C-alpha cells in the first residue's frame, strides 16, 4: 500500500559535521561535508514515501 | 604611447532643438506644448535616456512634432595611461 | 461646464486575482494502468488569491 | 496615384519573409497594431512586440514569446513594417462602407477600393462593384 | 525471395514546404511530445482556417475523419518533427530506422560501428539491413543499437 | 605507445585486488569519477570516497560506507587508482565515434580504439573495424 | 561634434620597475630596495616627478628602471544630431 501509493525518494541521514568549532560551537562557514550549515549528511538511500 | 584607455559615461539625456528657430527647449504647458525656449545645453529641457527610462511616455506629443529636432546629448570622462621611459 | 464640482459615479469592473500563497501545491500519481510504461502526472493545485 | 500599402498576399511569402528574418506587422480591429518576428538563434520561435515606433537612440523594441495562429496571419492584413505607410490622408480610408447614387440617380451602399491623387492633393474613389470614380463630396459615410 | 525495400517517412525539418503543403491543401501530421498525435488540414472551401483531427487512419469508406477548428501554432510545427500522412504509416514501424547507427558483430569476432543505409522484409516480415563497408545484408536480432 | 591505461576486465580480479586492499578508480558516465575501497578490521565491508586527488599533507580522504552494487563493476571500466594516469592529450579519445572515409572514398562511421605516438607527440589513430592508422586531421568528430 | 572639452593632469610620478623580471616595484626594505614586486603598472611604487625630490633620494638600485608615468583624465560633452 504503502509502494502503491508513495513517490519514490532519495533519503539521507543527518549528523553533526566534525567542523563544529569546539569553542564557539557552531560551525565553518564552507568545507566539503556541510557548505554552512551545521549538520552534514550521509550517502543517500533509496526509498518510496 | 598610449597604455590603458578606460570610457566612462556620466549623463544621456535628449534635448530638442527647433529646426527653425534654432533655440532649445525649457519649458511646456499642461498640454505639453512649449511655454519657453533656451539658448543654452545645460538649461535645456531634458528627458532622461540612461537604460532603465526607455521608452518613455511624457514627452509623446512632443516628439512627434515636426518642427523640433530631438538631440542625444551624452558627456563623457576618459582615463589615459601613459609611459614615457627614463 | 463642470470646473469646479464634484461628480461621482458607480462603475463595473473586470474581475481579478493574484496569487498570494499556494495551497496543497503538489500531488502526485503513478499512471500505469493501459500505459506502454509508467508514466508520472500532476494533480492539480489549490491557490490561495 | 499613392503606394502607401503593399499587402502580401501568400502566407506562403510570409513565411519566406520570415524565415529571411525581416520584421512583419499586422493589423487588428479595434485594437492596437502588433509586430511579428522569428527568434534568431539556436531555437527558432515567433516573436511578438507592441512596440510600432522606429528603432532609435531613445526608443528599443521589447520582443517576447508567443504562439501565434496562422489563422491571424493569413486573414488580417500584413506589411513589410519598414516600408509601412503610417497613414494616407483622405476622408473615406479603403474598405469603408459609404453611400453613393448610381447613374441613373438611383442610390446604392458600397465600400470604397482606390488610391488616386493629383499633385495638389486632390483625391477620387472608385467603389467596388463599380468603375467610375466617386469625388469626397459625392460620397457619404454609412454609419454603423 | 524477398519484398522489395519499404521507405522511411521522412520528417520535414523546414517550415517553407510544410507551409506550402498545407496551402496546397495535403494533410499533415503532428506528434505532440505531450498530448497526442494529430492530424493538421487547412480548411477546404474559400472559408479558410486550421484544422485539427485525432482519427489517425486512412479516409475508408467506412472511416470518415472528422474536423474542428484550432488555432495551430507555428512553435508547434517547428519544435515538433511533422510528416506527411501519405508516408507515416503503420506500413514500416522498423526497429531502426534509416541513417540509424548501429553496433553489428563481424566475422572476426569484433563489433564495428555501421549506419544502415536499406531496408527490406522477407515475406515472413525480417527486415534485411544494408550497413555501410559491408556487402551483405544484417538481421535485426544480429545487430545493437547504442545510445547515447 | 603510451600505456596510461590499464583496465581490468575480471571482476575476479577486482575482487582480489580489493582483498588485498589496494584503492580502486571507477569511471561513471556524465558524473564524477569515484573510489572505491574494502574497509579495514573486524568488520569488512565497502567504502567509497568521493576525492580523487593523491593523499597529501593539505588532502585526506574521506571513506563512507555504502552498498556498492556489482553491476557498476562488472560494467564500468575499473582502474587500480595510483597506477592511473589522469589523461591521455589527444583530440579524440578512445571511444569517441568518427566519420570516415573508407579506401575506396565511401565515408563510414567508427570508434576508435588505439593509443601510438612518436617521440615529438604527434598521434595516431586505428578505428574499430578498420586496421590501419588515421591521422588526427583525417578523421571527424561525430557530433551527437 | 565637440560641443565642451578641457584636459586635466591629474598626476606626474615616477615609478620603477626590474630590468630582469619586468615586474614593478610594489613594497621596499629601509633603504628603499625592493622587497616585494607586482605585476601591476598603477599600484606599482611611484613618487612625484619633481626636481626636488630627486634632491631628496634611482639612486638605490641597480636592477632599476626609473619610469616616469602621467595621468590624463579628460572631460567631454557631444552633441549628435539626427
Ligand atoms: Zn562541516
Amino acid at each position: 500500500f504503502i509502494n502503491d501509493r508513495g513517490i519514490k525518494v532519495l533519503w539521507e541521514e543527518a549528523y553533526f559535521c566534525p567542523c563544529l568549532n569546539p569553542d564557539t560551537g557552531h560551525p565553518r562557514v564552507d568545507c566539503p561535508r556541510c557548505h554552512g550549515k551545521g549538520i552534514a549528511y550521509l550517502p543517500p538511500k533509496e526509498t518510496i514515501m | 604611447s598610449i597604455e590603458k584607455k578606460e570610457e566612462v559615461i556620466a549623463h544621456n539625456e535628449v534635448v530638442f532643438r527647433s529646426l527653425t528657430q534654432g533655440l532649445y527647449v525649457k519649458e511646456v504647458d499642461i498640454y505639453s506644448d512649449v511655454v519657453s525656449y533656451t539658448k543654452d545645453v545645460d538649461e535645456a529641457l531634458a528627458m532622461p535616456n540612461t537604460i532603465n527610462f526607455k521608452n518613455s511616455r511624457k514627452y509623446k506629443k512632443l516628439i512627434m512634432n515636426l518642427d523640433l529636432e530631438p538631440l542625444n546629448k551624452i558627456q563623457k570622462v576618459i582615463y589615459e595611461t601613459h609611459l614615457e621611459g627614463l | 461646464k463642470y470646473e469646479n464640482h464634484t461628480v461621482t459615479l458607480k462603475i463595473l469592473m473586470t474581475l481579478r486575482y493574484v496569487v498570494s500563497d499556494i495551497l496543497k501545491e503538489s500531488r502526485y500519481q503513478y499512471t500505469k494502468f493501459n500505459q506502454p510504461k509508467s508514466k508520472f502526472e500532476n494533480l492539480p493545485q489549490k491557490l490561495l488569491l | 496615384p499613392i503606394q502607401d500599402a503593399k499587402p502580401i498576399d501568400d502566407i506562403v511569402d510570409i513565411m519566406t519573409y520570415l524565415k529571411n528574418g525581416k520584421v512583419l506587422r499586422v493589423k487588428q480591429d479595434n485594437q492596437g497594431d502588433i509586430l511579428v518576428r522569428m527568434s534568431p538563434g539556436k531555437h527558432k520561435f515567433t516573436e511578438v512586440s507592441r512596440d510600432l515606433d522606429k528603432e532609435s537612440f531613445y526608443y528599443k523594441r521589447h520582443w517576447v514569446l508567443y504562439n501565434v495562429s496562422v489563422n491571424s496571419l493569413i486573414t488580417f492584413d500584413v506589411y513589410l513594417d519598414e516600408e509601412y505607410s503610417e497613414t494616407t490622408k483622405v476622408k473615406y480610408p479603403k474598405d469603408t462602407i459609404v453611400e453613393y447614387t448610381r447613374e441613373d440617380q438611383e442610390k446604392d451602399v458600397a465600400m470604397i477600393k482606390e488610391i488616386l491623387t493629383d499633385n495638389n492633393g486632390n483625391y477620387f474613389y472608385a467603389l467596388i462593384g463599380e468603375t467610375m470614380l466617386f469625388d469626397e463630396n459625392k460620397l457619404n459615410k454609412v454609419k454603423d
